[PDB]
């Protein structure tokens, strides 16, 4: 038996920032979805297009896993047809999503006394993203009629901001690890079952 | 790109940066207050310096927007808050002079050591001893000596400083497009740009005088009753048709009459409701006190304390191992962090104090979703109003009986309600004329209606005309009597205590009517009522994003201050006082003097 590697995307030492989110492809294995319950307390276990029970009797061509870390206030923005600062400039889901979004609190790992400025998110993108777009470009944002010459000042801002997670904030402003699983059943034989 | 979009982008960036920076300063201040050491002082100073520098540099960029081309009220309010220059439009040497004057007045008031002629080394300072010798004393000569000595020592050292203070602040206000510094203070109650809720800076004076005109008769009756009782207390010293001497009011300044309860009690045989013995007999602690107040807010329909509130707050005295400030305080560190710093004892007063502080905390939690600059009360007198209305309903005998602190074999008597009402009126209604007269005097001084050669004379004749208090002995124009107070020598406004007092009873009557109360207003209880809680939350959630007139209409249904609920609250005491004042003279004559 060859099981899919769900122990590498769910249990990892460090995750990635929201603006640069990590995508992994899973194929040619046997998926044991009940293993996802090994953690147990999940802040969100939403599923769209599939039954609340994972229905281990399904076969797909491949699976995609996307991992990042957000606040607890912005978890509700990871959903089809949602607007905000994360769903417009950082990570967007299509209106016809078929997959599951899992989110759990990770305050004891991603928060430090004095601040944890290693997690960043994008602001002032100048345009809404299309579904599943990354945009890891880092250029000065110009809000005005005077062009910026590559340096910040007055109406010229650096697009990426930091989170600065600390203990003793409150569930609204605490770190949350989010993994999104998408199933792509499009032609070819099915290799994930 | 219109200028409004640039303003919005700037406001977003400023909000994120300020929310990041202010938390560190708040946490450093909390660490210093909880744990007093030397490193904590340095950390707090560094955090404060960083926050001040950031705020200055953001304001400097903030003036870049005209503010005349903004059609959104929220952006306009945030930019108006950010664009104020403050004490920086004037020159640098003048700023240094102003800071030095403020510091020297503050330290002169803080030290203020006073010696005695009995012994060269028997000096008594202000906070210990002098307050005791003026509050719990009964001798005439001793308190007369203290009242003369402290005020003569302090006031004959601050007058040249106070004149330069006044002229410098007037110059700064004039440079900030204000008529005078009194107008700068009054500008907090100003609402403009919204039709139907427009308020002018000059309407405050007229409204305050209109309210005081209706207030006056009850104060006259209470003053006559206190005069009769104190004349019985002091033989051959108080004329029945004159004014009460200043030094016989139980305080250095006469701000509160709460220390006159011992001399003026209707029925001294009956004691008031004290619960401390019942609390001790049931083995209560600080934890139980702060758990029985959370249930009060839950039963009304408001959220309960967060999980970190119990872990991070200090609700007990740390002891002698480390030194902490014992003043109760509700801390809003931001980013969802709410705490309370208090040294709780097993007494009845700490119950009400805990209710007050948790009311403050709930008010803070109500508007946590507002922008950074709009996270405050609508004006300066809503935090305290909410705290006092919360602490007012938890002291009624019905509430004490419900929680079992009062035995079920207990019935209220007509001789106890009057005594409680008089005890509360000696504190609440006895301070309004003092605040009104002090603020009116400072407004007149700032405007210039009082020439510099008429300060003390005008002060001591307004005291006789409005408050009904006559000075013990004449004071020359080399004295600065108002500077003896804490709020005068430290540049603090002294009008919030009037509007807050009115708002207390307005809110209480509104919540009483919402809860279908049947008896008198002084026995109302908002516990177990959800409509009153919802109506209060409707206003608490607004924060500072809407005019205070609109919020007052949301709660009460009126757009201005009203004194009728206070009179409804004090009506039984008023009727009893009128009944007992059949053989006495109401009023006073200013021409009478004790010298
Ligand atoms: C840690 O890894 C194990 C597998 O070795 C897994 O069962 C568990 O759920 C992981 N813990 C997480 C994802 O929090
Ligand atoms: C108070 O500060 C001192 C100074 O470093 C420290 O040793 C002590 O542990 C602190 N106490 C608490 C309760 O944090
Ligand atoms: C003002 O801007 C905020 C967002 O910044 C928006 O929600 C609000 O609707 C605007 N005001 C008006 C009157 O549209
Ligand atoms: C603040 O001071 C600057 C400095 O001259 C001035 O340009 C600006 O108009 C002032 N703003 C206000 C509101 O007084
Ligand atoms: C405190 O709030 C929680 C959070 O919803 C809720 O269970 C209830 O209102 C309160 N809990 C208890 C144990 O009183
Ligand atoms: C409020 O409700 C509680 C529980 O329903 C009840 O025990 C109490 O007697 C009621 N009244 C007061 C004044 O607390
Ligand atoms: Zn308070």
């Amino acid at each position: 038996t060859n099981l899919c590697p769900f122990d590498e995307v769910f249990n990892a030492t460090r995750f990635a920032s929201v603006y640069a989110w990590n995508r992994k492809r899973i194929s040619n294995c046997v998926a044991d979805y009940s293993v996802l319950y090994n953690f147990a307390p999940f802040f969100a276990f939403k599923c769209y297009g599939v039954s609340p029970t994972k229905l281990n009797d399904l076969c797909f061509t491949n699976v995609y896993a996307d991992s990042f870390v957000i606040r607890g206030n912005e978890v509700s923005q990871i959903a089809p047809g949602q607007t905000g600062n994360i769903a417009d400039y950082n990570y967007k889901l299509p209106d016809d999503f078929t997959g599951c979004v899992i989110a759990w609190n990770s305050n004891k790992l991603d928060s430090k006394v004095g601040g944890n400025y290693n997690y960043r998110y994008r602001l002032f993108r100048k345009s809404n993203l299309k579904p599943f777009e990354r945009d890891i470009s880092t250029e000065i944002y110009q809000a005005g009629n005077k062009p910026c010459n590559g340096v910040a000042g007055v109406n010229c801002y650096f697009p990426l901001q930091s989170y600065g997670f600390r203990p003793t904030y409150g569930v609204g402003h605490q770190p949350y690890r989010v993994v999104v699983l998408s199933f792509e059943l499009l032609h070819a034989p099915a290799t994930v079952c | 790109s219109t200028i409004e979009e640039q303003a919005k982008t700037f406001l977003d960036k400023f909000n994120h940066e300020a929310e990041d920076l202010f938390y560190q300063s708040s946490l450093a201040s909390w660490n210093y207050n909880t744990n007093i050491t030397e490193e904590n002082v340095q950390n707090m100073n560094n955090a404060g310096d960083k926050w001040s520098a950031f705020l200055k540099e953001q304001s400097t960029l903030a003036q870049m927007y005209p503010l005349q081309e903004i059609q959104n009220l929220t952006v306009k309010l945030q930019l108006q808050a950010l664009q104020q220059n403050g004490s920086s439009v004037l020159s640098e040497d003048k700023s240094k002079r102003l800071n030095t004057i403020l510091n020297t007045m503050s330290t002169i008031y803080s030290t203020g050591k006073v010696c005695n002629p009995d012994n060269p080394q028997e000096c008594l300072l202000l906070e210990p001893g002098l307050n005791e010798i003026m509050a719990n004393s009964l001798d005439y000569n001793e308190r007369l000596w203290a009242w003369e000595s402290w005020r003569s020592e302090v006031g004959k050292q601050l007058r040249p400083l106070y004149e330069e203070y006044v002229v410098l602040k007037n110059e700064m206000a004039r440079a900030n497009h204000y008529e005078d510094y009194g107008d700068y203070w009054r500008g907090d109650y100003e609402v403009n740009g919204v039709d139907g809720y427009d308020y002018s800076r000059g309407q405050l004076i007229e409204d305050v005088e209109h309210t005081f005109e209706e207030i006056k008769p009850l104060y006259e009756h209470l003053h006559a009753y206190v005069r009769a009782k104190l004349m019985n207390a002091y033989p051959s010293y108080i004329s029945p048709i004159g004014c009460l001497p200043a030094h016989l009011l139980g305080d250095m300044w006469g701000r509160f009459w709460t220390n006159l309860y011992s001399l003026t009690v209707p029925f001294g045989q009956k004691p008031n409701i004290d619960v401390t013995d019942a609390m001790v007999d049931q083995a209560w602690d600080a934890q139980r006190i702060f758990k029985e107040a959370e249930k009060f807010f839950v039963s009304v329909g408001l959220p309960n304390m967060t999980q970190g509130f119990w872990e991070n707050s200090m609700l007990t005295d740390p002891g002698n191992v480390q030194k902490a400030v014992c003043h109760p305080t509700a801390w809003d560190l931001g980013k969802g962090d709410f705490r309370i710093l208090m040294c709780t004892k097993v007494t009845m007063d700490d119950f009400l104090t805990a209710h007050h502080e948790m009311g403050h905390i709930q008010y803070d939690m109500a508007y946590a979703a507002q922008p950074f600059l709009l996270r405050n009360g609508a004006n300066e007198g809503f935090h305290e109003a909410v705290g006092e209305i919360m602490s007012l309903s938890a002291a009624t005998p019905k509430h004490l009986k419900s929680i079992g602190l009062l035995s079920p074999d207990f019935q209220e008597d007509n001789e106890t309600e009057i005594n409680f009402l008089l005890k509360q009126a000696l504190t609440i209604v006895g301070t309004l004329p003092f605040t009104y007269m002090l603020e009116k005097w400072r407004w007149m001084v700032f405007k210039g209606e009082i020439p510099k050669d008429q300060w003390m004379k005008k002060w001591w004749e307004m005291k006789r005309e409005i408050v009904g208090v006559v000075e013990p002995v004449p004071h020359d124009e080399t004295y600065c009597d108002p500077a003896s107070l804490f709020h005068v020598s430290n540049d603090y406004s002294f009008i919030r205590y009037y509007t807050r007092t009115l708002y207390q009873f307005q809110f209480q009557e509104a919540l009483c009517q919402a809860a279908k109360h049947e008896g008198p207003l002084h026995k109302c209880d908002i516990s177990n009522s959800t409509e009153a809680g919802q109506k209060l939350f409707n206003m608490l959630r607004l924060g500072k994003s809407e005019p205070w007139t609109l919020a007052l209409e949301n709660v009460v249904g009126a757009k201005n201050m009203n004194v009728r609920p206070l009179l409804n609250y004090f009506e039984p005491l008023f009727t009893w006082l009128k009944d007992q004042n059949k053989n006495s003279f109401v009023g006073w004559s200013t021409d009478w003097s004790p010298y």
